[PDB]
């Protein structure tokens, strides 16, 4: 018949091929699918919710829900400060967004945060949120933290400040630390001691290449 | 503030989270006929109000069944063993102005939850009791129950990301009310509803609340479930 | 490693079918040939779940419901004669199982085998979506029997078969100790409902029994 | 020649495969085929032949011809009752319409049930047939079997009585009970106890999918 | 289990080639290499029919007349030397038959058969509608002598062929018992004139007779 | 299926062949080709080069 000739790699099995399997139920025919709500086409969709971001993980809090309280009411010391790149990073690692990216060796893209001011609806304050570039050093003052990159966040106006860091890769990195502009005003029948929740996503659209194993499962 | 009612339910409210962007809507064969209520059934149920301490992990209710006792959906359910409904959740929380807080109202379809000391089972009345909730743990505990330890709410997740699901925040500053619509979530088109749990309404305290000495020590959170598109199996011959 | 300009803009290896289907190891068995005519050592098993190790069952359930063909390649080698065939055959959730290697189960004509002798290709047989519903369910919040009896959690909808692995021949002159790797692969897989990851370690492969595990890794205070 | 390379599954026997088997007689030329009558293209051509059903299957009377008789002519209990599936039922299971069943797992529709009064002429009652969805209990008295779905089926006028039974699948089904609403009023001629014939076959169309052996067989 | 919504509407698996059309081990049976030079086993017969194991002879039982080409696939093994090669040779049912493992039967010409080496891929030989009539009965109500003779129920219409299978090595060193496994498959099958169901158990492959059984499972009232 | 014979030559493994490779990784999208200056197309594009020619190679 048709001459034919096997070349090298006849035989084998690839574990990572696309060929036609050989059916064993051809007689069968499989239930119509019906429309099931919510349905997920990309992974992607799942980085771009946001999701509460553990910032006061410190070594007695991850156990219970502290560890997303953000504790706001010394003007000299940050509110928080954390690396901004949501591999090997203890605060963004467990994240939607974070956990999405630990099955991929290479993603770039960039990600926004959501700072949700969880206070009284009479308590009146200032933060100044400040982000330095990824070679940066972080500001050790208010005033240097002026100086860069900033936004006097009113809480008594607005109780949600929405960022988007760009140039998050990985194949060093950000800061997003936050600063006392003003104490938080509060006349007296409301409580003084206030928390800030916040939230990370993709905040236009995220890439990501090489498909791994995670490393948290055993 | 609109004055929503159905049937003979009316509440007085004041945006909707459409759960995955789909609106309930009915299934649409003579070998199987659905019957459709419509009449009653789409009622407003107001829960028993629970009180929001300094000190609440949380709350979680299960449904469809959570309305067993609830009068005609709650009778439908011991004659007909198959349904699928809708459920529009209204959760308000009618706070002061001096009060601060903030809750995670997520709805989590199928969420099966994880006994407290594991190689056991739980004796199924510790995942629900009808109208009243199951409250959550700050620590972990130990017994044939449910592990109701948040930071694991009940299925070993972390419950900071539990916002991938159909959900709202109750934020006592800005907001009060929160609304979400279920448009019954399964793999099958009719199920029964004693057997299976479609979703869990949790509510979970992110912020704690608070307040000084003169306030009163807790904040009401009413829960109120309409049966939307409810519909049946057919008991009459073909 | 230094941080390089990462620059390019795709999403095709995030899709889920460039996510769900990869061919993974599911199953090591081993099985003899001869002696103990009443032994359960002469043949496998492998009941086919999606719950059967921990890196792929973390994949399965970043979705509730999903439906997909299921297409797996075994790999058989042999230790210690003539030339080997094997025989895995492949129950339906409805289907006769054997007991001994020697059942009459073996021959039953709606139950579809391959014969597989040695030095070929590895063998591969396909299996299409078997469930009874409209997609396979990863979590079920429900109870088997009704009116809350045991067994809670599982259900019969997300039954996938066995699969039933011997050798063919009936006895040799010296032992013959074979080993099979099943691989089993999704294809053509759709997927509802997104799911928060999984944060605490499995313990048990039919439950979601967990132990209370920390959020995240602890640092030493909120600003460093 | 052509350059091709075995996948897996090359050489290897599956059983259920459609491939294009080399005939071993090619010379050969068969048999004209002539028009036999009553052909079969499906096997549900078979369910939807009417069949009888032995509701009188008791302990003695399985061997003969008594199994198919109800015996009618105490109104406190019914006549006869049966589970409404054709699998895993003593009544319904010989049927042709569970016979034909039983070689699948999966199946699904409706299935219809006729009731042949084979009594005299003069012979004139009610007799009350209900049917309780696949959740209910059965009806324990003749008023709760008459407050649920039933047909009061008159005797004296109409000798062969309908249904059509839905939701009849498997992958706790119905009741078919039959009261007596009136005894059996019969003339000084006629004989006093009658009988009455049951049929099952498949209502309008039934589905079925997946094939297995049958457990009857040995 | 539980009762699902079981929703879909489906005929194809319920049509005759998608009942009929499985393959089913019928045969399986040893034969020699060497010794016993005029002896019976050597060599196999089978000849071939639809009453050869009762799971598929009731499926053919449904069914008066049917008409089918037969394509088996043999899956042969060995055990205890050189590569064997085998040979099946199928007799049409006007043929000769071989009497010994070297009778000249084996070289006719008009008796087609596979030489398959062991190692490669099944062999498969494929027969075609062979009878004399428009179809095969599976029940025949009548005599095979005229005048009502001996032999009931024995027609020579639906007579298929035989299947002679052999070793062609002519000798070997040590003893080679090898097995054979005949999967029959009907394919482009039509069948006329439906049947009740077999209800009492077979008792012979050349016969109809059976025991008197009872029509269904006793229960203990007519209304419970 | 199609009546097929190998030919001489069939499973061996010629060194100097161009038969498609099988892809180890099909899912996985290359990085995108960016223009980098001064592309080589021939070898003889180095040929063309000047270059000085040491001619007083003497021995020391």
């Amino acid at each position: 018949g048709v001459p034919v000739l096997n070349t090298p790699g006849s035989n084998q099995f690839l574990t990572s091929d696309d060929y036609q399997s050989p059916s064993a139920m051809p007689q069968f025919d499989e239930t119509p699918e019906m429309h099931i709500p919510g349905e997920v086409r990309n992974l992607m969709e799942i980085a771009e919710v946001d999701s509460v971001v553990p910032v006061n993980n410190v070594t007695g809090k991850t156990k219970s829900m502290d560890a997303y309280q953000i504790p706001v009411g010394d003007k000299t010391k940050p509110i928080f400060s954390f690396q901004m790149d949501p591999g090997y990073s203890s605060v963004l690692k467990r994240t939607l967004l974070g956990e999405m990216l630990n099955y991929y060796a290479h993603w770039s893209g960039s990600v926004k945060l959501t700072f949700l001011f969880c206070g009284s609806a009479m308590a009146t304050g200032k933060l100044l949120i400040s982000y330095s570039p990824p070679g940066a050093s972080v500001p050790t003052s208010r005033k240097d933290a002026m100086l860069g990159t900033h936004i006097v966040w009113d809480i008594g106006l607005q109780s949600s400040c929405v960022l988007c860091v760009p140039w998050i890769s990985q194949s060093s990195a950000g800061y997003i630390t936050c600063w006392y502009q003003t104490n938080i005003v509060v006349p007296p029948g409301a409580p003084t001691s206030c928390d800030v929740l916040c939230f990370a996503s993709a905040c236009n659209d995220f890439s990501v290449r090489l498909l791994r194993d995670t490393p948290f499962m055993a | 503030v609109r004055s929503m009612t159905l049937g003979n339910s009316t509440i007085t409210t004041q945006n909707v989270v459409v759960g995955y962007g789909e609106w309930p809507s009915y299934l649409s064969t003579a070998e199987d006929q659905p019957t459709q209520p419509d009449v009653a059934t789409c009622r407003f149920y107001t829960l028993e109000s629970v009180q929001w301490e300094k000190t609440s992990p949380g709350w979680w209710w299960k449904f469809p069944e959570a309305l067993k006792n609830m009068g005609l959906f709650g009778q439908n359910m011991h004659y007909h063993y198959l349904g699928r409904a809708g459920y529009t959740i209204h959760v308000q929380c009618n706070a002061s102005k001096f009060h601060q807080g903030c809750l995670l109202v997520v709805c989590v379809p199928e969420a099966e939850m994880g006994c407290a000391d594991t190689d056991t089972t739980f004796p199924a009345t510790e995942l629900t009791t009808e109208d009243t909730p199951h409250v959550f743990t700050s620590d972990s505990i130990t017994g044939k129950k449910v592990q109701a330890a948040v930071c694991n709410a009940g299925m070993g997740v972390g419950v900071g990301n539990l916002t991938i699901f159909p959900h709202q925040w109750i934020n006592l500053r800005t907001n009060n009310s929160a609304t979400i619509v279920i448009p019954y979530i399964n793999s099958v088109p009719m199920d029964n509803m004693f057997r299976h749990y479609n979703f869990t309404l949790m509510i979970i305290p992110f912020a704690p609340l608070n307040f000084t000495d003169g306030a009163t020590a807790y904040v009401p959170i009413t829960v109120t479930i309409a049966p939307m598109y409810a519909e049946y199996n057919g008991l009459r011959l073909a | 490693q230094t941080r390089h300009v990462v620059n390019f803009h795709s999403r095709s290896e995030s899709t889920i079918e460039n996510f769900m289907g990869r061919a993974a190891c599911v199953f090591m068995d081993q099985y003899k040939i001869n002696g103990e005519e009443t032994s359960t050592d002469r043949f496998a098993v492998w009941t086919i779940n999606i719950r059967e190790m921990a890196q792929l069952r973390r994949k399965c359930e970043m979705f509730t419901y999903m439906r997909f063909d299921i297409e797996m390649t075994m790999v058989i080698t042999s230790c210690q004669m003539p030339v080997l065939t094997h025989q895995i055959m492949y129950v339906p959730p409805g289907g006769p199982i054997p007991a001994k290697v020697d059942g009459y189960e073996w021959q039953t004509s709606t139950n579809p085998s391959v014969f597989w002798t040695e030095g070929n290709a590895p063998p591969r047989i396909s299996i299409p979506f078997i469930s009874v519903g409209n997609a396979y369910s990863s979590f079920y919040d429900g109870w088997s029997h009704f009116t809350q009896d045991g067994t809670y959690g599982y259900t019969t909808l997300n039954a996938m078969g066995k699969l039933y692995i011997r050798h063919v021949n009936r006895s040799s002159p010296h032992q013959i100790t074979s080993t099979i790797r099943v691989y089993f692969k999704p294809k053509h897989i759709k997927a509802w409902v997104p799911r928060p990851p999984r944060l605490c370690p499995y313990i048990n492969k039919r439950d979601v029994n967990f132990v209370v595990t920390e959020i995240t890794d602890s640092r030493t205070s909120i600003t460093d």
